[PDB]
C-alpha cells in the first residue's frame, strides 16, 4: 500500500489481519482483508460455474 | 525408496540427485568465449597450471571457456570428469574438451571447435548450456524428498 | 564485462577477427577498412547468475524519495546512520532479500548480506 | 551509425550486457546503411511490388511521419525525438528481458482511465 | 509517496478493547488520509462497522 | 506519455512543479510522478485519472 | 477472558518475532533454500506458516 | 484560542471531507465529465476537421433545454416534465 515504506515484508504490510472481528480491522487489514475477500467470491463464482458444468 | 533402504536420509538424495534433470546450465556460472590462440600457452592465467595438467600420465583458437559451480557442482552429486566426459560424448570429436578436475579452486571446462568460428561456439555454448543431460530423467525438474 | 568497441571513422560496431600469422586478435569494421588489436581476449561472456542491477537505481537524489525505508546501520566508509535500503534490483525469483543501503551523506552503497563476494556492486 | 543508434537505446556504455543483446540487432540491420536504403526497406513492407522507389520512401516517410509513434509528434522534423522514444522503449523491453525489471502490472490501476 | 493513515500517525497502557494498529516509524510523509473510511463507494458507506 | 526530453537536478523541478499545482498555477488534477531510481519524472494532465484527495503532509 | 486475550495478543507478538528473525536471517542471506525451492519461495512459505502456527 | 495552527484532530477530518462534498457533491466525476465536454471539449471537436477541400464552422452555442413541440412553441423543457 502506499501507506508502508517500498520492501516492508512484515506480517502487517504483507497483510496478516492481526486482529479479531470483534476488536474490528485497521484499514490496511480491512483493505486487505477485503482483497483476499473477493478472490474468495471471486472464484465462488468460478467453482459454482465450473462445478455446475462438470456435474452436467 | 526400495524396501531395505528408506530410512537412509543419504539414498533419499542419492536417488534424488541421480533423477532430478540436471542440465549444464544449472551448474555453470559463466560462459566466455576467448581468442586464445595457442593450444599450449594461454591468454588466461588460471588454466595454465590446467593445460600443463593434461600432459602427463584440428583445434581453432576460439576457446570456449566455461566457469562451473561447486555449490550446485557438488550438490547434484558431480564430477569434473563427469561433466567433462558428458560434454566430450555430446559432442563427439566435433569438441575438443578439456577440464579442471576436482581439486582446482575454478572449476573450468575449455573447449574448442575441432573461419565462422566465433558463431559456430555460440551455438555450441548454447548446445551445452541448455540440451546435455548431466544427470537425471528430462522433465523432472523439481524433487523435493519429504517424510 | 565485453566492452566492445566502435570505428574511429564511421562508428558502427566492430567485429573480431584472427591475424592468422602472428596469432592474435584484431576487430575488423566491415563498412570502413578500420581495424584495431583486440583488448582483453574476452569476444564473448554469458552470465547465468548475475549481479548486474541490484545497485541499478542509485541517483544523487534516492534519499529524496521519500518511499524509501530508513534505518540507522552504519557504513564503512563515513558511519552515518542516515541510510535508505531497498532490495536488490534485478527483478528475478532466484533473487535474495539482501538489502542494499545507500549513505545519504557521504553516498555508499553498503550491503546486509553476510556473505559479501564483490568490490564495486555494478 | 551504429554507435550512434546503441546511445539512444542503451544510456550506458558499461552496460555490456545491454548491449550484447543488442549485437544482434546491429547485424540484423546490416543490410541497410543511410536513412533512404532503411526508408526504402520499410516502404517496400508496406507497399506492392509495382510501386516506385520515391513513392516506396515517400509511404514510409509518411508513416513514421503519422502511423509511427504518432503521440509524439505527426508534423515533420521530430525524428530524434521519436528515435529516442523508440530506443527508450527497446530499453525498457530488454530491461525487462534482462531478469532486470518485473514486466509491467496489467491491473495497476494508476495505468488505467475511467471514461465517463 | 508515503501516506499516514490517521493524522495521529504522525505524532512523533494500550486498550486492551482495542484493535491493534501497526506503528509510525516514518518521518517520510508526504501525505495522511482525509478518513480512511473514505476508501468505501455508496453501498458499503451504509454498512455499520 | 511524450518524453519531452531531460532534466539534470530534477528534485528542483518536482519541488516548483508540485508547488504550482499547490498554488493552482498547474491545475490540480495534474499528476505529477517522479520515479527517483528510474531517472524519470513523468507527468499526466490526461482524463480519465481516478484520482483522491488527501492531506499534504510537508515539513 | 481478559487475560486469554493477553495470551492471544502475546501469541501473535510472538510470531512476528518469528517472521521477523526469519527476515533479518534472510535479508542477511543465512536462510539457506529448501532444496529445490528459492530463497524467496521459502521464506514466505515460513512466515506463511508462523503467521498460521499464530492465528491456530 | 483554539490555535488556528493547533493540529487537526482525526475528528476533523470530517470537516475537511463536508466541505469535500459541500462543493463536489456526490456525483462530480459525472457532472465535471460531462461539464468540461460541453465547455471545452464540445468546441474542440468542431475545430479538428472543420475544413472541407471551403465551409468552416467556427463558434458553438448550447442552448437551455428545449423541446421540438409537435404543433406549438420550441418550449422551456424541465426536467420533472420531460
Ligand atoms: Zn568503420
Ligand atoms: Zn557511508
Amino acid at each position: 500500500l502506499p501507506h508502508f515504506s517500498k520492501d516492508d515484508y512484515s506480517p502487517e504490510s504483507k497483510g496478516f489481519v492481526e486482529n479479531s472481528y470483534l476488536r474490528g480491522l485497521t484499514p490496511q487489514e480491512f483493505f486487505f482483508h477485503a482483497m483476499g475477500g473477493r478472490e474468495g467470491l471471486i472464484d465462488t463464482a468460478v467453482k459454482t460455474a465450473e462445478t455446475g458444468y462438470i456435474q452436467r | 525408496l526400495e524396501p531395505g533402504h528408506a530410512a537412509d536420509q543419504e539414498q533419499a538424495k542419492l536417488i534424488r540427485s541421480a533423477i532430478e534433470h540436471t542440465t549444464l546450465k544449472s551448474v555453470t556460472i559463466a560462459s566466455e568465449i576467448y581468442y586464445d590462440p595457442d593450444p599450449r600457452s594461454t591468454v588466461i592465467p588460471e588454466d595454465e597450471e590446467i593445460i600443463q595438467l593434461h600432459f602427463s600420465l584440428q583445434q581453432s583458437p576460439w576457446l570456449l571457456r566455461l566457469e562451473l559451480d561447486r555449490a550446485a557442482m557438488n550438490d547434484k552429486d558431480l564430477t569434473m570428469g563427469q561433466v567433462g566426459e558428458r560434454i566430450k560424448q555430446t559432442f563427439k570429436n566435433d569438441l575438443f574438451v578439456i577440464w579442471s578436475e576436482d581439486n582446482d579452486e575454478k572449476l573450468i571446462i575449455r573447449c574448442r571447435v575441432v573461419a565462422e568460428e566465433d558463431h559456430m561456439l555460440k551455438k555450441i555454448e548454447n548446445t551445452m548450456l541448455e540440451n546435455i543431460t548431466l544427470r537425471g530423467v528430462e522433465n523432472i525438474e523439481r524433487v523435493v524428498m519429504m517424510k | 564485462m565485453t566492452t566492445f568497441r566502435f570505428c574511429r571513422d564511421c562508428n558502427n560496431m566492430l567485429y573480431p577477427r584472427e591475424d592468422k600469422e602472428n596469432n592474435r586478435l584484431l576487430f575488423e569494421c566491415r563498412t570502413c577498412s578500420y581495424v584495431e588489436e583486440a583488448g582483453s581476449p574476452l569476444v564473448y561472456r554469458h552470465e547465468l547468475i548475475t549481479n548486474i542491477g541490484e545497485t541499478a537505481g542509485v541517483v544523487q537524489d534516492i534519499g529524496s524519495d521519500p518511499t524509501l525505508p530508513r534505518s540507522d546501520r552504519e557504513c564503512p566508509k563515513c558511519h552515518s546512520r542516515e541510510n535508505v535500503f531497498f532490495q536488490s534490483q534485478q527483478r528475478r525469483k532466484d533473487t535474495s532479500m539482501v538489502l542494499f543501503f545507500v549513505c545519504l551523506s557521504c553516498s555508499h552503497i553498503f550491503t546486509s548480506d553476510q556473505k559479501n563476494k564483490r568490490t564495486q556492486f555494478s | 551509425p551504429d554507435g550512434e543508434i546503441l546511445e539512444h537505446i542503451c544510456y550506458d556504455v558499461n552496460d555490456w550486457q545491454m548491449l550484447e543483446m543488442l549485437k544482434p540487432c546491429v547485424e540484423d540491420g546490416f543490410v541497410i546503411q543511410d536513412r533512404e536504403t532503411a526508408l526504402d526497406f520499410i516502404g517496400r513492407r508496406g507497399t506492392a511490388l509495382g510501386i516506385k522507389k520515391e513513392k516506396r520512401i515517400q509511404y514510409a516517410k509518411d508513416i513514421l511521419q503519422k502511423e509511427f509513434l504518432p503521440h509524439i509528434t505527426q508534423l515533420e522534423g521530430f525524428e530524434s525525438r521519436k528515435a529516442f522514444f523508440l530506443g527508450y522503449m527497446i530499453n525498457r523491453l530488454l530491461l525487462c528481458a534482462l531478469d532486470r525489471k518485473d514486466q509491467d502490472d496489467r491491473d495497476h490501476f494508476g495505468k488505467k482511465r475511467l471514461d465517463l | 509517496i508515503l501516506i499516514a493513515m490517521q493524522p495521529e500517525d504522525l505524532e512523533p497502557d494500550v486498550d486492551p478493547a482495542k484493535r491493534i494498529r501497526v506503528s509510525h516509524h516514518a518521518t517520510t510523509f508526504t501525505h495522511c488520509e482525509i478518513h480512511p473510511s473514505m476508501i468505501l463507494g455508496v453501498a458499503a458507506s451504509i454498512i455499520p462497522f | 506519455g511524450v518524453w519531452h526530453g531531460v532534466h539534470r537536478n530534477p528534485a528542483r523541478l518536482m519541488e516548483t512543479l508540485r508547488t504550482l499545482r499547490r498554488k493552482g498555477d498547474i491545475n490540480p488534477e495534474v499528476s505529477m510522478i517522479r520515479d527517483i531510481r528510474e531517472k524519470e519524472l513523468k507527468i499526466f494532465t490526461d482524463a480519465g485519472r481516478v484520482y483522491r484527495p488527501l492531506f499534504i503532509v510537508e515539513d | 477472558d481478559g487475560p486469554t486475550m493477553r495470551e492471544i495478543t502475546e501469541t501473535i507478538a510472538e510470531a512476528k518475532k518469528k517472521v521477523l528473525d526469519v527476515t533479518k536471517e534472510a535479508q542477511a542471506n543465512l536462510l539457506t533454500a529448501k532444496h529445490g525451492m528459492t530463497l524467496r519461495e521459502s521464506f514466505e512459505d515460513n512466515v506463511v506458516r508462523f503467521l498460521n502456527e499464530a492465528r491456530d | 484560542f483554539e490555535d488556528e495552527s493547533a493540529p487537526i484532530t482525526a475528528e476533523d477530518s470530517w470537516a475537511v471531507i463536508s466541505a469535500f462534498f459541500r462543493e463536489k457533491g456526490l456525483v462530480s466525476q459525472q457532472l465535471d465529465s460531462f461539464n468540461q465536454f460541453v465547455d471545452y471539449t464540445l468546441q474542440d471537436i468542431i475545430c479538428e476537421d472543420s475544413t472541407l477541400i471551403e465551409i468552416s464552422f467556427g463558434k458553438i452555442y448550447v442552448t437551455k433545454p428545449m423541446v421540438n413541440e409537435s404543433d406549438g412553441v420550441t418550449h422551456a423543457l424541465y426536467p420533472q416534465e420531460a
